[PDB]
């Protein structure tokens, strides 16, 4: 198999500024007939890969003029002259000189903005949920940049493990921020056994970790 | 069939 | 235009086979190879194999050899891909792709819209909706949509009237095999005594429509 190595893996770009994504192959993708078999495509969530640049340098129909591709037989580049929120997504290079087709690691393009601390909130489980025998405790982190944030859970001041899941929103088109939700899941039995419930949040924009908490039964 | 499509024109 | 059009999303149980179709138009079907790629969540894309429509000859990747079968119908301009012995690692979006070269000239690739294939033993289930009650500037409130299957659920606030401030989170798959998500909205603390906040959860597969009032505890 031909090995593609793509770089960089993450790329924050200020609005208006250009972006360059590199991709190199283990062997030449320039066939002796003259055609370079390397393709660049864009992956947004919940939709088909969009072909941007094909056969090295050719722009696909309906792709904006700011997208351009170049390279030698082994070293390639995707250039975007002015990045915008439309361009946010996961970029891939791929080779089709030989089957199996092989793909680069991927480049996650996002808009860059000033640092913004998350607004943290916590929510206890409802009465309606407790009578079914389960207790979910939610910790919302709202409108923050960059995406890297850490959420730790504490029950009677004791750190929790393996009993929580989180998911993160896409980057917002308008304010260029992220939001994350984490959920601490427990049985009704274990929930009633403890009193103090707290999520501790870590993020660049905060000087030291913020805590929000509640006591069971108020 | 083990012939990749870039080798069709040969 | 060149158009590749795939069949609907599939829920199968471990060990069942899935047969995806790929109907084509706008070009001579015989002239180009139909390649099949997939992308699993949390994984980079992966080439499964290829079929030549005219000859019928197929090439498969080593890892798929012995469990994938690709066929075609010339009359209906359709390519198929039957994968067998499904396990959770085969859960992915499966894409049929038109190849580049036809003998005379080499052009771009054209991709199908994708087909989601979910490998799971879970049965259809409606969610139970629970309020995320606002606390005693800016306040946050929400709805927790718990224990449903399959995806998706749609959430709206005050029947679409409230859109500003809304974050509907991606679902997470729990150990029980069922999905769960939360929808939240930030609002002014001034409005909590007066304004009514309802979330409208719809889950079509179980015919579930719920309207849950989220008020201060």
């Amino acid at each position: 198999d031909v090995v593609m190595t793509q770089s960089p893996l993450s790329l924050p770009v200020t609005p208006g500024e250009p972006a360059s994504i590199s991709c190199r192959s283990s062997q030449s993708l320039l066939h002796r007939s003259g055609h370079k078999y390397l393709h660049w495509y864009l992956q947004r969530p919940g939709q088909s890969p969009q072909v941007l640049i094909y056969l090295g340098s050719n722009r696909a129909s309906g792709v904006p003029d700011r997208f351009s591709g170049s390279g030698s037989g082994t070293d390639f580049t995707l250039k975007i002259s002015r990045v915008e929120a439309e361009d946010v997504g996961l970029y891939y290079c791929m080779q089709t000189l030989q089957t199996p087709w092989t793909f680069g690691q991927g480049t996650k393009v996002e808009i860059k903005r000033t640092v913004a601390a998350p607004s943290v909130f916590i929510f206890p489980p409802s009465d309606e949920q407790l009578k079914s025998g389960t207790a979910s405790v939610v910790c919302l982190l709202n409108n923050f940049y960059p995406r890297e944030a850490k959420v730790q859970w504490k029950v009677d001041n004791a750190l929790q493990s393996g009993n929580s899941q989180e998911s993160v929103t896409e980057q917002d088109s308008k304010d260029s921020t992220y939001s994350l939700s984490s959920t601490l899941t427990l049985s009704k039995a274990d929930y009633e056994k403890h009193k103090v419930y707290a999520c501790e949040v870590t993020h660049q924009g905060l000087s030291s970790p913020v805590t929000k908490s509640f006591n069971r039964g108020e | 069939d083990m012939v990749d499509s870039p080798q069709l024109a040969t | 235009q060149v158009q590749l059009v795939q069949s609907g999303a599939e829920v199968k149980k471990p060990g069942a086979p899935v047969k995806v179709s790929c109907e084509t138009s706008g070009y001579r079907f015989s002239d180009y190879n139909v390649h099949w790629v997939r992308q699993a969540p949390g994984q980079g894309p992966e080439w499964i194999g290829r079929i030549s429509p005219n000859s019928g000859g197929t090439k498969y990747a080593q890892k798929f050899q012995g469990r994938v079968t690709m066929t075609r119908d010339m009359s209906m301009n359709t390519a198929y891909m039957e994968l067998s012995g499904l396990r959770s690692d085969d859960t992915a979006v499966y894409y049929c792709v038109r190849g580049h070269c036809d003998g005379t000239t080499c052009s771009r690739a054209y991709w199908g819209q994708g087909t989601l294939v979910t490998v799971s033993s879970a049965s259809t289930k409606g969610p139970s909706v629970f309020p995320l009650a606002p606390s005693s500037g800016t306040a946050a409130l929400g709805c927790l949509v718990k224990d449903y299957f399959p995806e998706p659920v749609t959430v709206s606030w005050n029947s679409g009237a409230l859109t500003s401030g809304v974050h509907t989170f991606p679902a997470v798959l729990q150990s029980s095999g069922l999905y769960s998500l939360s929808s939240v909205v930030t609002v002014p603390s001034s409005s909590l005594g007066t304004q009514t906040y309802i979330c409208n959860v719809n889950h079509k597969p179980s015919n579930t429509k719920v309207d849950k009032r989220v008020e201060p505890k």
